[PDB]
RNA sequence: AGUAGUAACAAGAG
RNA sequence: CUUCUGCU
């Protein structure tokens, strides 16, 4: 059930 | 170009630098030294400078700044900048000061090219400005002639002499501190016309020998800048009432004459201009400024600064205070020293204290 | 009835006037001459303003040196330069606990650099003193000259690309008993340690040309290739630290800046209680360079960085150490003159410890007789104060360390202070309950300056009401004043090429519109000025105008061939187009739909000879100096034209000993613009890789030969030839 | 990396007159905490160094004094009131442009 | 619009007749 | 292939095969700069200087077989003679017309390929739509804006991968290409630049234009996006404004962020109204959007926010009651909360003012590669369950729900160099700044936040610190479910006068309590087409209008203010600036100026112009009678509480007697009328409330007094008190 | 002579 | 003399 996240502003973490 | 005869190769200064040689050479010489280098010889001010500032700041027919015309004006804020230029151009065109700004304009930029190309040879340059008259017709006037030097300019600093000649009707000998580097004789009985019908006034040609530096003929010629100094000015002053009232000001400052500012000082008291007079009086001190530039300029106009803001503060009920007053009045005074200009403007600010304190 | 131009402010009030008392629109006043003079009258100025200093005789130059550290207190209100390094460090110690962590966040990201920072960014900047030569050099060439000298010399670390490794480097030629370099007649001379070390410590000086709203001259120094190494890594410490600084000015520019301090201040003003009396003092601190002792930037530096790698702080406290023990070189010397025997003569500066005193004038004399004792090889020692100083940021730190010492925590008092501080500048609001608060607080930080060497300037500064000042010509009126004055010199032709010019034009109006208060009726008259001005400075007038100049017949056969006029761009005699509406728009773009289809790709043809292209760094960049300031990189949008040409460079050069070298940059220049053939990337990132040119353009060469051949771009003839042509060169490379 | 050599004794050199080493004084600084040195710095300092604010009153400011030489001269590069300019009415001769034969 | 202010043979551009 | 010839003649010279062979790669960065020519001091003069003589231009070798050696006039196009340093030839730039004039032409259908970024801006003119100029006190504030917006899905690096692979395929290096994005970009780029000969330094520059961000700070008014920041000059001026819609399409991003902003001004001033849905109706119909209504752009853009929905609800459009918080879309389904800044210190000693959420929530979180079910009380996670899709997301929506739970235990997690000031020295916001701290390093915030036992479950697996699932220890309060968590689906509602959206049920979903507080810039600008053409305007603007409204209306604002001043603090046009007094305060600031301005008419004589000016926009609000006496009144702007002092003159309100004019906040306002009523003698009763200020102090009555002392006094009696900036004056109780 | 102002220019190196 | 140069 792929779905989207609508406004968002973040980067991927480690 | 010229012929080198003995009258040009000493008005124009031709081998008058000392030979250059090695110190090893020389050192055993008796009257070897440093180069002289003394303060300024210090002057008083006098009439004459605050009487051209005055014809300075008059209303001319003559035009002197035709503009090259700007691409089509489509945006409604442009056809209000277009409709206020228009006036600008109007007040600021028939200026006397736009007289100086053409005329000197032209000078530098003939002689900053006669500099680059005829290094070695004395060329004639014409001192020929273009004007509109009220009706419309174009005129080219003649002021006088130029005779410009070697101009093997190697420094920013160097300086090229030349001996300019200019045509005139006035008595040198009526006023003769105002012409002590000039050299005034009298060529010819002009029949100026008045209105009484016509005066044979001897015409007077001042043929002096100056001079004039790479960086000086670079200013020069982009004097033209001062128009945008006072207009800009002019326009944050016509700007800011209508941010204020919300409606385009130029009218009401121009052709109503609403409002007027306090430009000058009379008999009777201070006198108020409207913003024509404001945007010809800016006009004239920027031209004035390009004109008579130095470096006393310079320092007197930071200290005055200083002082400036020091007086709107007391004006603003600000309670200012100095830590040492002296100190600064001693630096405004040394930067007044020779140049007629920087005492003009002391004397002005003599007088703007004077009037805003009372 | 005497107009006068002053009366004006009678109404207006001045800030909102403040344009009109610029005389920006006359010549600045250049320096005529050497240098000479006021570099030793900054000296003696220096070393008098710590004359109760102890006097020492260093052990490697051999040079007398002054310390005015822990001196006597200032029993007068003279500047004096006898810092206190307990304060200073209390003052560290402070700014620490106001800010926790702020200097181990700073040297963190310190360190991170230092380990990251190659040796081409020495290449950044100019007119570098090359030790190797005695003159000034670009960046460029005193770094490879230095480089060069080093690998000659047994010094092979640099290798590595590092720029650490190149300090390590210098370190070693510090201890190098003896240094060999090329002079050119390509004659070899031999530089003795204590000669190497005077000669890598000395600082060039020359005159600040094109000063505005000072008087007299000044005075400004230039470093070598080994300084400015260390002093890039303490700037960076600095502009770390400055960062974190909220009083800290400096490192933004800009709207930046202007954001920045009106922030800084609306908070100030805001924090202080409605009960509490303000004020502000503004006003520089005089004779800034001349009081700020290194020793100082080197305890702060010391301090700034506890519990750091002793790497680290070493590394950062070379730049203090050296600064400390460096030579300022007098410069081109003096001028004399026979009236009677009618001859001119140069003594260099160099003869000034050996002449005779019966040359000088007066003034001359006293100078020359008071510089002589600290007169080493030509160069005078400077140990006190800080010549032309490069640790803006760090002097910015330590006067922000001063205001935040202000807090009302900190003076245990009912009056507290704050404000902003960027180099020599600073901008002091004083909170308190009543005037004789306000005093006591003024007369603290004043004495507190004083501690730390730093010292208002009485004569040019002043206090009032808080809610106006000025700081760094920003001229605060319960909001930044939109001077335009400033902006007047970057008017007019920029002078950069025949196109970037306009665009730079365009550019600056737009520029000045949106930031410095430039109405529209203005901008269009200033772009009306500005065209005609460019016309009449590139001979680019209208084809159908009657003016006559030496290019006016070219412009006139191109005017009668084009049949779309309004498509010709300004350069080529063509209409102007622009107005408010599209100040923006590059002008070949502007004028893109109305060109010719035939001299729309003459101008735009990429295999003309007038464009050429250097690296990205410098793709439509150019470098303009406003009135004040140092030089800007200023960004413009302009297409790739045949007016994008470059102009002439100085042959002086060409007709002196020194002629060699523009040789071989010729001969660089030859091999780089070679290289660009084979790797073509070679320009927009930095190539890579310890091998020799030749062995990487061979290799490509064979390596493109081979796919070009399997691709068929080639023929087999063509193959041959070019790898018979790779084995020649590996021959020729062998054979020597 | 390590400050040895000529840097070392440079380094031992640019320090503060009470001290004569660089790691002497590193040492110091590292162990520094503040006492009141300012506090006591200022006591002792004099009290004639002050930065005494004089108000400045309506009353406070004179006029400049000008220099009492001779009269100032005219510098222009060119005359400005005085300049009489010989003029064409209207330019309709052969060589309109040239400066020359304008003249 | 005239440019106007409230303030023969001007010596600099006066009539030949 | 003549390179290889030219290296063979380079390799033959002894100096330059010495240069070739010494000089390694790495070197030639250093060499390639080595040049002679300083850099000029003056170009301008130097350029002036040089057009003057011959041959001032320098043009490659070649030109020598391209270009006649001088033209039909016998004028020398170029010169033998080589530059110094180079050898690139001198010539005049009379070569440079020749060449222009007659030289060979060629195709250039690549150069508006190839100048994209150029070419748009005149592309988005020439379809440019030019409104009104409206002449207003235009308020320009200093910020960070786009001039170059790039792509919106490519980053530095993406840029100069697709950069590197369509201009040097060959020199990529070991970089590869990890993203549709980049793919599609380079391939049309790629199809776009076939057999182009421009140069290949030149199409790089152009395409890092078009692909990197870049951003400058600017003074803005209007809209901060890059269509609208480029043609700043032209619409924003000094004292006027254009209307102007930029040609082309505009970013979706942009229209969802500037109605965002348009909403939330709307809702915050619609608020202090007396009928606040016919308030909102009003100006959502006269709002505009970068010339789009507002009225037409709310049914077709979701734009889930706080101040959205309930324009949407007023507009009787189905809302969806959710909110996007750090790439998650928040739905709350249960519970209600009230906002309370709260001051905290984090790990890093700096303190905050976070806006904390009181009362018990539950929250369906929503995510690209992630779903979660969350509940939360104040500063507390009570439970959190995550179905992401991979690893890398379930750590990103842990990290976002720990965020947003506010926790003590992940504010102490703080570490390192975390600023919450820009170099501006602006206030950033400190959830934002927290949640982009924590993604770019979350190990220390894992390893503080705790552990729990695991209730054994089936379909919930617990996660600890490191990441590896366990199903006996897990994180306070989280889990994951690898079944997945159900979704998206609009609400009919019913909003009340009051804005007081709920449901079918009458359940309030929806109340303007609950809208930020931030006042935030628009991307597009945003028009307004009413009288109060300054109602949806920022703080500094609304107070700056607001005075000069007051300041033009002066000769009859002063005679109802004397005659009927309860209709005149009514006004609709003090609305706008009780926006910006705090809600809290609202109250006893009217009641205070309210008595003020009573007890200064019951006193003959002592009318103050200025006092007047000042105190009259707080007493709009309904009054609330307290004892309390205020020596400065807040207003909110960009969350900074401005003080306005009741007596005296301030950098925030100032009026010069000088000049007779009124400055607000820097930008002047008006002049002030000469008012023979005027009057003052001296005393000011408009100080305090209930007490007239005599003057000057004698120091007979008293040595000094403090604001909330003086109640003291009964009726009568005359004291000094120390009222304003230190400025102690003697006053008298009634 | 003149520019100009704390030191130059009034050509310089071959 | 001629050559070379106007920021080196
Ligand atoms: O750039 C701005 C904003 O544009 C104005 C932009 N933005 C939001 N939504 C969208 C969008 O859908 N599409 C685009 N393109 N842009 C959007 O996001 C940025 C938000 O900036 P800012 O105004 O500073 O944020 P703000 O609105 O003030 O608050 P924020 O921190 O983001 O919080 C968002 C909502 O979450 C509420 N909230 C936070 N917490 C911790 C809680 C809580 O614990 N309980 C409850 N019930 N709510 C909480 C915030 O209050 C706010 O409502």
């Amino acid at each position: 059930a792929a779905a989207a996240a609508a406004f968002a502003a973040a980067a991927a973490a480690a | 170009n010229m012929k080198k005869t003995s009258q040009l190769k000493w008005a124009l200064g031709e081998n008058m630098a000392p030979e250059k040689v090695d110190f090893e050479d020389c050192k055993d010489v008796n009257d070897l030294k440093q180069y002289d280098s003394d303060e300024p010889e210090p002057r008083s001010l006098a009439c004459w400078i605050q009487s051209e500032f005055n014809k300075a700041c008059e209303l001319t027919d003559s035009s002197w700044v035709e503009l090259d015309e700007i691409g089509e004006d489509v945006a409604p804020i442009e056809h209000i900048a277009s409709m206020r230029r228009n006036y600008f151009t109007a007040e600021v065109s028939h200026c006397r000061a736009t007289e100086y700004i053409m005329k000197g304009v032209y000078i530098n930029t003939a002689l900053l090219n006669a500099s680059c190309a005829a290094m070695d040879d004395f060329q004639l340059i014409p001192m020929i400005s273009k004007c509109r008259t009220k009706e419309g017709r174009r005129k080219t006037n003649l002021y006088g002639f130029i005779i410009k030097g070697r101009s093997h300019l190697r420094n920013d600093t160097d300086v090229v002499n030349f001996v300019s000649m200019e045509f005139s009707l006035t008595d040198p000998r009526l006023e003769p501190h105002k012409w002590e580097k000039y050299c005034v004789l009298e060529i010819g009985d002009m029949l100026l016309r008045t209105a009484v019908g016509q005066v044979s006034r001897p015409m007077f040609l001042y043929v002096r020998t100056n001079g004039t530096s790479k960086i000086k003929m670079k200013w020069g010629m982009e004097m033209r800048r001062c128009l945008l100094q006072s207009l800009q000015q002019i326009e944050s002053m016509i700007e800011a009432e209508s941010s204020v009232k919300e409606k385009d000001l130029t009218k009401e400052f121009f052709e109503n004459k609403s409002e007027t500012w306090p430009i000058g000082e009379s008999p009777k008291g201070v006198e108020e201009g409207s913003i024509g007079k404001v945007c010809r009086t800016l006009l004239a001190k920027s031209v004035f400024n390009s004109l008579y530039a130095s470096p006393q300029l310079e320092g007197f106009s930071a200290e005055s600064r200083k002082l400036l803001l020091i007086v709107q503060a007391l004006r603003d009920n600000l309670e200012p205070g100095t830590f040492d007053l002296e100190g600064l009045y001693e630096a405004i005074e040394e930067c007044l020293i020779n140049d007629p200009w920087v005492l003009l403007n002391a004397s002005w600010f003599n007088s703007f204290l004077t009037h805003a304190l009372r | 009835m005497d107009v006068n131009p002053t009366l004006l402010f009678l109404k207006v009030p001045v800030q909102n006037a403040i344009s009109t008392t610029f005389p920006y629109t006359g010549d600045p006043p250049y320096s005529h001459g050497t240098g000479t003079g006021y570099t030793m009258d900054t000296v003696n100025r220096t070393h008098k303003y710590s004359e109760k200093g102890k006097w020492t005789t260093n052990t490697e130059t051999g040079a007398p040196q002054l310390n005015p550290i822990d001196g006597p207190l200032p029993e007068d209100n003279e500047p004096s330069g006898y810092a206190q390094t307990d304060c200073v460090l209390e003052a560290m110690a402070f700014l620490e606990e106001s800010h926790p962590g702020i200097f181990e966040n700073s040297c963190l990201e310190t360190m991170e650099i230092v380990q990251q920072t190659r040796v081409d960014k020495l290449t950044q900047g100019r007119q570098t003193y090359d030790w190797t030569l005695n003159r000034n050099q670009p960046a460029a060439t005193a770094l490879a000259n230095t480089i060069e000298v080093f690998r000659s010399n047994g010094l092979t670390a640099n290798e590595s690309g590092r720029l650490i490794d190149f300090l390590k480097d210098v370190m070693d030629s510090m201890d190098k008993e003896e240094m060999e370099i090329t002079t050119h007649g390509k004659k070899k001379q031999r530089l003795n340690k204590r000669s190497y070390l005077i000669r890598a410590l000395t600082l060039n000086t020359m005159t600040k040309d094109a000063e505005r709203g000072k008087l007299k001259r000044r005075a400004i120094a230039t470093p070598g290739m080994q300084i400015r190494g260390f002093v890039y890594f303490v700037e960076a410490l600095a502009r770390s630290i400055c960062e974190k600084l909220e009083q800290s000015g400096l490192p933004v520019g800009g709207n930046e800046k202007k954001a920045k301090l009106a922030n800084v201040v609306r908070k100030m003003m805001t924090n202080s209680q409605d009960t509490e009396l303000s004020f502000t003092i503004t006003g520089d601190n005089t004779k800034w360079n001349e009081n700020q002792n290194p020793r100082m930037f080197l305890a702060m530096i010391t301090y700034i960085t506890r519990n750091q790698p002793e790497w680290f702080r070493n590394v950062l406290s070379i730049a203090p150490i050296m600064f400390s023990n460096k030579m300022a070189r007098l410069g081109k010397g003096y001028m004399f003159e026979s009236k009677s025997m009618k001859l001119r003569t140069q003594v260099p500066a160099e003869m000034l410890a050996n002449i005779d005193l019966k040359y000088f004038n007066k003034s001359t004399r006293e100078k020359i007789e008071k510089i002589r004792p600290l007169l080493i090889d030509g160069t005078a020692s400077l140990s006190p104060g800080m010549m032309m100083g490069m640790f803006n940021m760090l002097s910015t730190v330590l006067g922000v360390s001063i205001l935040n010492l202000g807090q009302k925590k900190y003076t245990k008092t009912t009056y507290w202070w704050d404000g902003l501080q960027s180099s020599d500048d600073f901008a002091l609001i004083v909170n308190a309950p009543n005037h004789e608060g306000i005093q006591a607080g003024v007369d603290r930080f004043y004495r507190t300056c004083k501690l730390v060497g730093i010292n208002m300037s009485k004569k040019k500064s002043y206090i009032n009401r808080t809610g106006t000042f000025e700081f760094t010509s920003f001229f605060y009126r319960y909001g930044f004043v939109a001077n335009f004055s400033m902006e007047l010199p970057s008017f007019g032709v920029s002078g950069i090429n025949e196109s970037a010019d306009m665009s730079v034009g365009v550019t600056v109006i737009k520029n000045n519109m949106i930031n410095n208060d430039l109405g529209p009726a203005t901008a269009q008259m200033a772009l009306q000025l500005f065209i005609k001005d460019y016309r009449y400075t590139y001979r680019c007038h209208r084809g159908d105008t009657q003016i006559q100049t030496r290019r006016a017949f070219e412009l006139k056969k191109l005017w009668e061939q084009t049949r779309s006029k309004a498509g010709l761009l300004v350069s080529d005699g063509g209409p102007n187009l622009y107005n408010i509406r599209n100040l923006h728009i590059p002008e070949v773009c502007l004028k893109w739909e109305l060109m010719d289809e035939d001299y729309q790709g003459r101008l735009c043809n990429p295999m003309n000879p007038f464009v050429s292209h250097k690296e990205i760094d410098s793709v439509n960049n150019a470098v303009v100096m406003p009135a004040h300031g140092p030089a800007k990189s200023m960004e413009y949008d302009a297409v790739a034209t045949t007016h994008s040409w470059i102009p002439k460079r100085n042959r002086s050069i060409l007709n002196t000993s020194q002629r060699g070298i523009l040789e071989d940059e010729q001969m660089y220049q030859k091999c780089c613009n070679l290289f660009e053939k084979f790797f073509p990337s070679s320009s927009y990132r930095r190539p890579v890789g310890i091998s020799s040119m030749v062995e990487a353009m061979v290799s490509r060469a064979r390596i493109d030969a081979r796919i070009d051949f399997e691709s068929g771009r080639i023929k087999k003839e063509e193959f041959a030839e070019i790898m018979k042509i790779c084995s020649t060169i590996e021959e020729l490379r062998r054979q020597k | 990396f390590e400050i040895t050599g000529t840097m070392r004794r440079l380094a031992d050199q640019s320090l503060p007159p009470n001290f004569s080493s660089l790691e002497n004084f590193r040492a110091y600084v590292d162990g520094f905490e503040p006492n009141g040195c300012i506090e006591g710095k200022l006591s002792q300092m004099s009290k004639e160094v002050n930065a005494r604010i004089e108000p400045f009153l309506r009353t406070t400011p004179r006029p400049l004094r000008l220099p009492d030489g001779p009269p100032c001269s005219q510098r222009s590069k060119f005359l400005l009131m005085d300049a009489l300019k010989l003029s064409i009415e209207d330019p309709s001769h052969e060589g309109e442009g040239i400066p020359l034969y304008d003249a | 619009y005239s440019p106007t202010s409230p303030s023969s043979y001007s010596p600099t551009s006066p009539s030949y007749s | 292939m003549e390179r290889i010839k030219e290296l063979r003649d380079l390799m033959s010279q002894s100096r330059t095969r010495e240069i070739l062979t010494k000089t390694t790669v790495d070197h030639m960065a250093i060499i390639k700069k080595y040049t002679s020519g300083r850099q000029e001091k003056n170009p301008a003069l130097r350029m002036k200087w040089m057009m003057a003589m011959k041959y001032p231009i320098t043009a490659d070798k070649r030109i020598m077989e391209m270009i006649p050696e001088r033209n039909e006039q016998g004028q020398t196009l170029w010169s033998k003679t080589n530059d110094a340093g180079s050898d690139r030839v001198m010539v005049s730039p009379l070569a440079v017309t020749w060449w222009n004039r007659n030289g060979p032409t060629t195709s250039t259908v690549h150069y508006p390929k190839v100048y994209k970024t150029y070419f748009e801006k005149v592309e988005r003119l020439k379809h440019g739509t030019f409104g009104p100029v409206h002449f207003r006190n235009q308020v320009k504030i200093r910020r960070r804006v786009d001039i170059n917006p790039g792509h919106a899905d490519l980053s530095a690096k993406e840029a100069q991968d697709v950069i590197m692979e369509v201009v040097f395929p060959n020199e990529v290096g070991a970089r590869i290409l990890t993203s549709e994005s980049q793919l599609t970009i380079t391939k049309e780029k790629k199809k776009e630049l076939q057999d182009c000969k421009i140069a290949p330094l030149m199409v790089a520059y152009m395409l890092e234009r078009e692909l990197v961000r870049k951003t400058r700070f600017l003074p803005v008014a209007g809209g901060t996006s890059s269509v609208y920041i480029e043609v700043l000059h032209l619409t924003q001026g000094t004292c006027w404004e254009q209307m102007y819609t930029p040609g082309g399409e505009v970013r979706n991003d942009d229209v969802d962020q500037s109605l965002i902003i348009a909403a939330r001004n709307i809702v915050r001033r619609a608020t202090v109204s007396a009928d606040p849905l016919a308030s909102l109706l009003e100006m959502c119909h006269s709002t505009q959007i970068g010339g789009v209504r507002m009225v037409d752009i709310l049914r077709q853009n979701p734009t889930e926010e706080q101040a959205v929905d309930i324009c949407k609800a007023a507009m009787g459009l189905r809302i969806s009651s959710s909110f996007s918080f750090g790439g998650f879309t928040f739905k709350r389904t249960s519970g209600s909360s009230v906002k309370r800044e709260e001051e905290v210190l984090t790990g890093n000693l700096q303190t905050l003012k976070i806006r904390v959420h009181e009362g018990y929530e539950e929250f369906t979180m929503v995510g690209r590669r992630a779903t979660a079910i969350l509940r939360k009380a104040t500063r507390r996670l009570i439970q959190l369950i995550v179905s992401g899709k991979d690893e890398q997301s379930i750590a990103e929506a842990i990290i976002v729900a720990m965020v947003f739970s506010q926790e003590d235990c992940m504010i102490k997690a703080v570490r390192g160099d975390l600023n919450f000031v820009n170099r501006a020295n602006q206030r950033l916001n400190p959830m934002h700044q927290l949640l982009r701290h924590f993604q770019k390093d979350a190990k220390v915030l894992f390893q503080n936040w705790g552990i729990e036992p695991i209730d054994n479950v089936m379909g919930m697996i617990g996660i600890l610190p490191d990441m590896t699932p366990s199903t006996e220890m897990s994180l306070r309060g989280v889990r994951v479910s690898k079944m997945g968590v159900d979704s998206t689906e609009r609400v009919v509602v019913s909003i009340d006068r009051f804005l007081r959206v709920r449901d079918q049920r009458g359940n309030v979903l929806l109340s303007p309590e609950e809208v930020s507080e931030t006042q935030g810039t628009e991307k597009l600008t945003i028009t307004y087409s009413s009288s109060m053409m300054w109602e949806i305007n920022g703080p500094e603007s609304v107070l700056v209008n607001t005075y000069q409204w007051i300041i033009r209306n002066w000769e009859n604002v002063k005679i109802q203010w004397s005659q009927d001043p309860t209709m005149l603090y009514n006004k609709m046009e003090f609305e706008p600036f009780q926006s910006l007094v705090p809600k809290a305060a609202r109250g006893q600031y009217s009641g205070f100026v309210r008595v003020l301005f009573q007890q200064m008419r019951d006193v003959l004589g002592t009318f103050d112009t200025v006092q007047i000016i000042k105190l009259l926009p707080f007493a709009a609000a309904p009054p609330e009678q307290s004892r309390m006496q205020f020596s400065s009144l807040t207003v909110n702007v960009r969350g900074s509480g401005m003080r306005i002092v009741v007596r005296g003159n301030s950098p925030v309100f100032n009026y010069n007697k000088a000049t007779k004019r009124l400055t607000v906040l820097g930008k002047d306002a008006g002049a002030l009328m000469e008012d023979p009523d005027e009057g003052t003698a001296g005393v000011e009763s408009a100080v305090l409330r209930g007490f007239l200020i005599l003057g000057k102090e004698n120091k007979r009555y008293g040595p000094a007094l403090s604001i909330n002392e003086l109640s003291n006094l009964a009726k009568g009696e005359k004291a000094n008190v120390l009222i304003g900036q230190g400025d102690v004056v003697l006053v008298m109780k009634r």
